[PDB]
């Protein structure tokens, strides 16, 4: 949407928030290995803690964020903990991993699980509540995140060889301007039969439409996320010196996310006219094609296209899911099911799926494992067309 | 899964010395293998590497245009053809198998399984 004060407030919020995340999440493994000297096999204990506490905070954030509608109480804590970004990585999390590895991963498990693994979707669900009130499209807001994500990647790559810590300090600063935005943003004020309630939220589990939507999450969405976990190593497996392979990967991510933003700009216009479930199916198809495609790749060119292929599914997955959520279910639960049906249950299945696929990486191998993931992702996207209540592809 | 390495020995400058590497354990669907070598003092140097599903093969600079590498699925065996050997080819040639961690095919560190080694010697006269 065009010039509307409340839109620029939260559009810049996504830009500066995912500018925080772009500094750690993409290229996270390179933080623990090349700089902090954790073994390439030890990192599982850290991801486990981050996964454990995100399991915990996601259902919290979902139920909470819905209880207090657009009150802003939740995002102020997050925006508060984000100010800790710099001192956490530099002086706390880092040296606590040179010390006992276990404890150092707990404080990272709780911190990052809170601010990012669970905090990010809570910010997405909140700004989607602002989406329908102040009259604009959610996709036009979240494309800002793809640009900050990219720009931050551009800055960490430039600064990796000189003063990598510089990017963390930016995070804390961004969090402060993230607070300025949150102050001048206008929504319901504090001091707080059609409202939210736990009883009606647990009765929500009994709804079949939830079960099917969940099936899509763990069947075709979770599988896609574990596929991307170790894609960067598989990406470097087509290049000679790794620091070349990672350099290319850093180009495709930065540029690709710009391509991802552009697509997200128009995504609302498409997702509006072809339905909600169709965006999930289309995303699920782009997903399945990326897995099965990576199973047969044979040239760096072929694998680069497959990475950029990620940039085409994100807009139809994010803009699409909310557009399927807030139509098949009551809006008053929009933030709760998105946090529990998507993030929590996705996070749940990713526990078993991640260790199961990791055994194939050792047993059969990358592309070979990608073939299995591709079949189940493709497979569950098939039954998804019939299960998901809604129009569907036939409606043309 | 281990790595046996056939071939090796003494050859006159100009001969062709075909190396072979088989293994026992698992089918390397996906997995791609390669060869390295080490002389008197040089750190492990790259020579060749090949993956399944495509003749995709990679070769080093000092070796380009003379060594040919091929693979055989099911048989789970890969060979290294050497032609136009010169004395600087003296070394102990290792077999390998790539790892899921690490960065690229050209680096020794990126291969989890190493072979025992198979020395080839090449003299002028
Ligand atoms: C130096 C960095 C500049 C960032 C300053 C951010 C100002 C914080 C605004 O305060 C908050 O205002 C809310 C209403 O908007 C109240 O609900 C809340 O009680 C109060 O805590
Ligand atoms: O931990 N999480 O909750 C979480 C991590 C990454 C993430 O990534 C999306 O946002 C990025 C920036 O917009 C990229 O566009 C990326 O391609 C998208 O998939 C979403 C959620």
């Amino acid at each position: 949407y065009l010039k509307n004060t409340n839109f620029w407030m939260f559009g810049l919020f996504f830009f500066f928030y995912f500018f925080i995340m772009g500094a750690y999440f993409p290229f996270f493994p390179i933080w623990l290995h090349d700089i902090n000297h954790i073994s390439k096999s030890d990192t599982w204990i850290i991801f486990a803690a981050i996964s454990l506490f995100s399991l915990l905070f996601q259902p919290l954030f979902g139920l909470l964020s819905d209880k207090l509608g657009l009150r802003k109480y939740l995002l102020w804590i997050i925006t508060g903990m984000l100010v800790m970004f710099a001192p956490f990585f530099i002086f706390i999390f880092g040296p606590l991993l040179q010390y006992n590895i276990l404890v150092g991963s707990i404080v990272g498990g709780i911190y990052l699980g809170f601010c990012f693994n669970a905090g990010a979707p809570a910010v997405e669900a909140f700004i989607e509540k602002v989406s329908r009130r102040s009259n604009f499209e959610f996709g036009r807001a979240r494309m800002f995140g793809c640009v900050g994500w990219a720009l931050c990647a551009s800055i960490v790559g430039i600064m990796f060889t000189i003063n990598n810590q510089f990017v963390f300090w930016l995070g804390s600063g961004c969090a402060l301007i993230l607070a300025v935005l949150l102050f001048f943003a206008k929504t319901d004020a504090p001091s707080s039969h059609s409202a939210f309630s736990l009883k009606l939220a647990l009765e929500l589990f009994r709804q079949p439409k939830l079960w099917f939507l969940s099936l899509y999450v763990i069947g075709v969405s979770c599988t896609y996320d574990v596929f991307d976990q170790q894609f960067a190593n598989f990406f470097t497996s087509f290049f000679a010196t790794g620091e070349q392979g990672t350099r290319v990967f850093w180009y495709v991510t930065t540029m690709g996310e710009l391509l991802n933003a552009s697509i997200m700009f128009f995504a609302p216009l498409i997702i509006n006219r072809i339905g909600g479930k169709n965006a999930l199916l289309l995303a699920g198809t782009i997903m399945s094609v990326r897995i099965i495609g990576s199973s047969f790749a044979t040239s760096a060119l072929e694998v680069v296209i497959l990475k950029t292929l990620h940039m085409f599914e994100v807009p139809f997955l994010l803009v699409g899911c909310f557009k399927y959520i807030t139509s098949q279910f009551e809006v008053r639960f929009s933030a709760t099911i998105y946090l529990v049906c998507f993030c929590f249950f996705k996070q749940l299945a990713m526990i078993f799926m991640s260790v199961l696929a990791g055994n194939m990486y050792e047993s059969i191998g990358f592309q070979g494992a990608y073939l299995v993931l591709g079949l189940v992702a493709l497979g569950f996207t098939l039954i998804s067309v019939f299960t998901l209540s809604g129009p569907g592809p036939l409606s043309l | 899964v281990q790595l046996v390495e056939s071939g090796g020995g003494l050859v006159q400058a100009g001969d062709s010395l075909r190396l072979s590497c088989a293994a026992s354990g698992g089918t390397f669907s996906t997995f791609n293998m390669g060869w390295f070598r080490q002389d008197l003092g040089k750190e492990r140097e790259f020579v060749a590497a090949i993956r399944w599903t495509g003749g995709r093969a990679y070769y080093g600079d000092s070796v380009k245009g003379r060594f040919t590498i091929s693979r055989d699925n099911a048989k789970n065996t890969v060979y290294l053809q050497m032609n136009s050997l010169k004395p600087e080819d003296t070394a102990v040639y290792y077999c390998a198998r790539q790892g899921t961690n690490g960065g690229g095919y050209s680096e020794a560190t990126s291969y989890n399984y190493w072979g025992q080694g198979t020395q080839v010697t090449v003299s002028s006269h």
